[PDB]
């Protein structure tokens, strides 16, 4: 828009772009006026969100299509039945209203299940107004950001957060936090001459959200909002429009195999209903019935149940979830694409090594202190630990005593910084420490002396003299050093320590790490007494012969946690990528230290190196890993991007933009996998909505990061991740277990109603009856699957192919259906032919008998035994069969329930008894299923009667043959892989 | 899907795995229909009291409607035609299986005396009604005005209705008291009696040419041109006749317009 050329003009330029002064600001008025043109200086939040609308989209999916259509199918029934001639029943009713409404009772469910997960973030956030310090009419005086407007003239200072898009007038020596924007960890110099052409990169640009580290900077500003450069990756990661997870893909899936199962029974009955003399109106409302028994009146209230629940568990462990789909989708997922600095690293300048005493100790770099620290013994320790303790002007902010120190806020430098949560670490109550030798010199880091150094009068008056301390860059102290502490003594330093101390100088520079050299020399109390004063104009102090104290390293460490997750998610079988902004040294060198790349695994760069060969001649495919910079990907193609993204398995991307990130997710996706994108700053927004799934820090997520994530880690605990795969992958397999349960029923609601159409019998089952089995009897039942433990090693198995392994296949229906709703649709008929029988109706009576039952005008109808009914009797007659059809499907699935708790293993193995809940819901379906019964009043309440103690043992033979025959078939499968069971009888 | 060898061994599976599931049903009501006695129900839950039948069973919607104009033989040729063709088997020549019951008290037969071991049946022949037999009014006293009204009630094994007196039927309106007086009747047999030997039932097989015994009500005070609804109960001790979920137990209501 404005800032392709905004960096390269000349003030005078600018100062007519935009009317201003460089040295003085903008008009009162005249900002007062830009302030209506542009709009506030901050973002659009997304401005689409009317809150009755959310609740409609809640109401969409794969089962709710199939339910609202299941619905529709019964009201043009009941319209098409209620013309033809039936008497004010309304079963159509019951069933299409009970059908709606779980659609909108989960609806609801879940609308309240993320409007409670976008509550408790937005009580993470700081809602505080940031600050800006602006110049108009020449009056430097602090305002909210919000208030800038494009042309004011702005400053900055060490802590403050940089207001707007701002174009460089003057900077002394001022660094800037670019790590929001780009990958970049080490602190950007930001400097008044044009670096660069691309804005992005250039040296005279200050960016909307990033942070001033040092120093001291003004200049104007250039663009504001929405039109900044992180405006512009919003706007990018809004135009995202992310994918339906994948959960959502496999339900849609089963409904695409349950309407093809609806449509073939119903068809194929119906044609064989005009076979028998059917109305066409009314074989067609036959059809109408079949398709409506096909579909599970209680399927999606149980599966939204079942992921309440590992939503509970995540967000019991701090890592919370949006939507209830997302909560499943890191069991299923496949490759995983994490952001470096924030995300991987802690993004925070920590000591990571020391040299004394001629040796390199590597600090405890962790933020919980678990790791190893270094050895805290030696003299030279002391006397370094003071040093860096004494020449320090970095200071804790009030009131800080129970945050841990890392966490911290201080009001100090870069390294300043590190250099005093380190010594508040090793030696606690550091600055207070310091307090106790008081400074009576000093000289602040400077371009012509190169160094800081300050003198100090010691702790006892038993030694009057006085300390000098300095640090600097090690090539700049060292020059002014004539000796050197080591082993308790103070040697010259010879020519053996200069080349012994330049090694490990270029040792720590080789890691990119920050490295600064300390000295000190203490000042005699003849030639210097109490109270003399140090001039430092005319240097009458010491500034040459001190003697070297030691080094100190510092770098942007990764996250404690970190890297042991990223190993246990590699044994998992998902394939982890690293794609960060920050330059690739850097990054593989992270790449390593977490585990990303594996002890002993080259680049083609890493192979030239050792070989002693050019890189064109290094074998492509013996290279494990290998980092493509987001120059070297541009000029990629598609093709080239898959040929290598499968040709080295240890990936990296450096130096890459927002929208190169989101184009390998694409490249991800499109070759099949699931992919998860783990970031904390804007550079992730874009590609984290893409993402099947995208997981966000809790406190170092940016705002955008955490808008367009799908799930958050309260407390940024990376470690969160791998949990969050072994509840997603339980689920997995205890849905398709949970699901197959409430599937098996199905069967034998429709068959007694597809033989009192084919056969005529008097109707076995009533509609409002197994109303009360899909969503009374068999709910509380159908979740407690959801707490089955791993049958296998879940945490050990290859992510699931998203072809082969579904949550629903041909194997698993067609068992499920065809063979265990085979056998309780006997345990109905068995029940039911009894119930007659043993009433009076022998069973080849009741064939074809039925038109004479329903007749309202036959009140003296025959039974087997001669004896005659009323119609109200032998509706009783009816109402009964319905029941014991009813208790036959219960008794069964107390079988069918429990041999739905393994997949392979035999019950006997985990034990009968593992689920606590499981038994305490199958309690409850019989203590109801008494109570259904024998409640007075209930025959006409609903169509249930107390039925005789006999007809209850029935069906009992046949739960125990479902029990013994998946035994059977579970058992054969696990001791004997069979090349036709394995593939058939298992699903 | 499957492979073209394997979708028939697959098929041979659910085939070989219905015939089994099948198999063990055909041998569970086998066992189903040797458990139950031929003479006797097994519990007979909703049978606590007979429900009461009524001719000519005619219906509009809301039950039965009978109304028909006298002047008109078509509006109840097929009323008496109903009567007739119900009372064919309520004749001598088609009734002979059945023995001259006069006993006047239950006829408890603890033996099977007769041809294949069946059991004695009593006898209710047409002329029981002596003015609604169809002689020597065939139209049943309709033309007359005067229509008859057979009353029968359902046969139920081994139910006993009382030892005290014979069950009588008692017809009459829902009360329009004050405007007409009450509804006079005239029953046949007289008192509208159901003799006690025909108790108890016991079943088709035991008793195969059976027959249900009968009253017929002779309406005679209804008055013509209105709409008028006639109650028939049962007076009995061990029969309800009013139960809110059966309208038709010891009891029959019926809507009547004689028109002329
Ligand atoms: C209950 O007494 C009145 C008859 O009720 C009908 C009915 C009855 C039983 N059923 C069973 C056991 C199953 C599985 N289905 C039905 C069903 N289904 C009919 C329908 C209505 C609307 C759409 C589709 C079908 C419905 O009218
Ligand atoms: C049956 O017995 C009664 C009483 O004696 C008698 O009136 C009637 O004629 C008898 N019927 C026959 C067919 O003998
Ligand atoms: C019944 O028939 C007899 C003999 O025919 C007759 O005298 C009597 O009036 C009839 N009863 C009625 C109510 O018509
Ligand atoms: C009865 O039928 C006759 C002849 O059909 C007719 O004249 C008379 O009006 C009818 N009665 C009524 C009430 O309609
Ligand atoms: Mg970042
Ligand atoms: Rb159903
Ligand atoms: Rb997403």
């Amino acid at each position: 828009e404005m800032e392709i050329n905004d960096h390269q003009l000349s003030v005078a330029e600018l100062e007519q772009k935009y009317q201003t002064s460089a040295t003085k600001g903008l008009s009162a008025s005249l900002a007062a006026e830009l302030l209506l043109r542009d709009g506030p200086n901050a973002l659009r939040p997304p401005r689409g969100t009317p809150e009755y609308v959310k609740f409609a989209r809640q109401l969409a999916g794969g089962l709710q299509c199939l339910m609202w259509v299941a619905a529709a199918i019964c009201l043009i029934a009941f319209a098409i039945q209620a013309s033809e001639g039936d008497l004010t029943t309304d079963d159509n009713l019951y069933l299409a209203l009970a059908l709606i409404a779980v659609v909108v009772v989960t609806g609801c469910f879940g609308y309240y299940q993320e409007f409670k997960s976008t509550n408790i973030i937005a009580s993470f956030k700081n809602l505080v107004p940031q600050q800006a310090t602006v110049i108009r009419d020449g009056d430097k005086f602090q305002i909210n950001a919000d208030q800038l407007v494009v042309g004011d003239l702005v400053e900055m200072k060490g802590g403050d957060r940089v207001p707007a898009d701002i174009r460089i007038l003057q900077a002394q020596g001022c660094k800037v936090d670019n790590s929001s924007l780009t990958g970049e960890s080490e602190p950007q110099t930001r400097s008044p001459e044009c670096t660069h052409e691309s804005p992005l990169e250039t040296r005279n640009i200050a960016f909307f959200s990033t942070m001033c580290l040092e120093g001291t900077a003004q200049g104007l500003v250039v663009n504001t909002g929405d039109r900044t450069i992180i405006g512009r990756i919003a706007s990018l990661a809004s135009g995202v429009e992310n994918e339906k997870t994948p959960i959502a893909i496999e339900i849609e899936h089963f409904v695409d195999i349950i309407a093809g199962l609806a449509i073939l029974f119903g068809a194929t009955f119906f044609i064989v209903a005009m076979c028998i003399g059917y109305t066409f109106l009314r074989a067609m409302v036959f059809f109408m019935a079949i398709v409506v028994a096909y579909v599970p009146e209680g399927l999606l209230a149980t599966v939204t149940v079942c992921l309440s629940l590992t939503a509970k568990r995540l967000a019991s462990k701090n890592c919370v979830v949006k939507n209830l789909e997302a909560v499943e989708t890191l069991g299923s997922t496949s490759v995983i694409c994490s952001d470096k600095t924030g995300t991987l690293t802690q993004n925070r300048m920590t000591v990571s090594h020391l040299w004394f005493d001629n040796h390199i100790h590597s600090a405890d770099t962790t933020e919980d202190q678990s790791g190893q620290t270094f050895d805290q013994s030696s003299e030279t320790w002391r006397a370094l630990c003071r040093v860096l303790t004494l020449c320090n002007r970095a200071a804790f902010k009030s009131g800080q005593d129970a945050v841990p120190v890392p966490k911290r806020i201080v009001i100090g430098d870069a390294s300043e910084t590190a250099l005093l949560k380190f010594s508040e670490l090793t030696l606690g109550n550091a600055m207070g420490y310091r307090e106790r030798f008081p400074k009576v010199c000093e000289i602040p880091f400077n371009s012509t002396n190169k160094f800081q150094l300050s003198i100090h009068t010691l702790e006892d008056p038993r030694d009057p003299r006085h300390v000098l301390v300095m640090k600097g860059a090690p090539e700049r102290v060292l020059e002014r050093c004539s000796s050197i502490l080591i082993k308790g003594q103070e040697l010259p330093l010879d020519e053996q320590w200069r080349e012994a101390f330049q090694t490990a100088y270029l040792s720590l520079g080789g890691l990119g790490e920050r490295v600064l050299g300390f000295c000190q020399l203490y000042l005699s109390e003849k030639d210097y007494p109490p109270g003399y004063a140090f001039d430092v104009e005319a240097m009458n102090f010491p500034t040459s012969g001190l003697c070297f104290a030691g080094l100190v390293s510092m770098i942007d460490p990764p996250r404690a946690t970190v890297p042991d997750a990223v190993l246990k998610c590699r044994t998992a079988g998902i394939r982890v990528i690293m794609v960060t902004g920050d330059h690739p040294i850097t990054a593989k060198a992270i790449a390593a230290s977490v585990g990303i790349i594996s002890e002993g695994s080259e680049t083609v760069e890493d192979i030239a190196a050792r070989l002693r060969v050019p890189v064109d001649q290094v074998n492509r495919k013996d290279a494990r890993a290998c980092v493509i910079n987001g120059m070297q990907l541009k000029d990629m193609d598609p093709s080239e991007l898959v040929e290598a993204l499968r040709t080295h398995p240890e990936m990296v991307f450096a130096r890459t933009s927002p929208q190169q990130k989101l184009v390998i997710v694409e490249s991800c996706q499109r070759l099949g996998a699931i992919v998860a994108v783990t970031g904390d700053g804007v550079n992730d927004s874009p590609a984290l909505k893409k993402a099947d799934i995208g997981v966000a820090m809790g406190i170092a997520g940016s705002d955008a990061a955490k808008n367009a994530a799908d799930m958050i880690l309260l407390d940024d605990n990376f470690a969160s991740i791998v949990t969050g795969v072994e509840q997603g992958r339980l689920i997995f397999d205890n849905l398709k277990k949970s699901i197959a349960y409430t599937l098996t029923k199905n069967i034998p609601e429709l068959t007694p109603y597809l033989i009192y159409i084919t056969v005529s019998v008097p109707l076995p089952l009533g509609c409002i009856t197994i109303l009360f089995i899909e969503l009374c009897t068999d709910i509380f039942p159908s979740v407690s699957l959801a707490y089955e433990k791993a049958e296998s090693d879940i945490m050990h198995l290859r992510p699931r192919n998203p072809k082969r392994d579904r949550l629903v296949n041909e194997p698993l229906a067609a068992y499920s259906y065809f063979q265990i709703g085979a056998i309780q649709s006997f345990a109905g008929f068995t029940d039911y032919f009894t119930a007659m029988a043993q009433e009076g109706w022998f069973p080849l009576l009741c064939v074809g008998l039925r038109p004479q039952w329903e007749n309202h005008h036959l009140q003296d109808l025959q039974d087997s035994y001669g004896q005659e009914w009323t119609f109200g009797q032998r509706l009783y007659q009816q109402y009964t069969c319905y029941t014991v059809f009813f208790i036959s499907i219960e008794m069964c699935q107390i079988a069918d329930v429990l041999i739905r708790k393994t997949r392979r293993l035999s019950a006997f193995q985990q034990g009968f008894f593992r689920n606590r809940i499981l038994v305490i819901a199958i309690v409850f379906q019989v203590c109801i299923g008494c109570f259904l019964c024998y409640c007075p009043g209930m025959p006409n309440i609903f169509n249930f009667m107390p039925i005789r103690f006999q007809w209850w043992l029935v069906p009992m033979p046949f739960s125990l043959l479902i029990f013994v025959y998946d035994e059977i078939r579970k058992l054969g499968v696990r001791c004997c892989p069979g090349s036709w069971w394995d593939q058939e009888l298992y699903y | 899907g499957r492979t073209l060898s394997r979708w028939v061994w697959i098929s041979l599976y659910y085939v070989a795995f219905y015939v089994v599931m099948s198999g063990i049903f055909a041998l569970c009501i086998y066992v189903l229909m040797r458990t139950i006695d031929p003479y006797t129900p097994d519990y007979q839950d909703q049978l606590k009291s007979p429900g009461v039948t009524l001719r000519p069973d005619v219906y509009g919607e809301k039950g039965l409607d009978i109304s028909y104009n006298v002047s008109d033989s078509t509006t109840w040729a097929g009323l008496a035609h109903t009567l007739h063709r119900f009372l064919a088997g309520y004749s001598p020549a088609a009734q002979e299986g059945s023995i001259n019951c006069t006993s006047e008290k239950y006829f408890f037969q603890e033996s099977f005396l007769a041809p294949n071991h069946t059991k004695f049946s009593c006898k209710f022949t047409a002329d029981m009604l002596q003015n609604c037999s169809g002689r020597p009014d065939p139209t049943f006293g309709f033309a007359e005005g005067k229509p008859c009204f057979i009353i029968k009630m359902n046969r139920i094994v081994k139910f006993l209705p009382g030892n005290s007196t014979a069950p009588r039927v008692d017809c009459a309106f829902l009360d329009q008291p004050r405007d007409g007086p009450p509804l006079q009747v005239e029953y046949f047999p007289a008192n509208g009696t159901y003799s006690l030997h025909y108790f108890p039932y016991y079943g088709k097989k035991a008793q195969p040419h059976y027959s249900n015994p009968l009253v017929a009500a002779k309406l005679l005070n209804v008055p013509r041109n209105r709409d008028v609804v006639i109650v028939c109960k049962i007076l009995a001790e061990h029969v309800s006749f009013d139960n809110p979920h059966d309208p038709y137990e010891g009891k029959v209501e019926f809507k009547l317009k004689i028109q002329k």
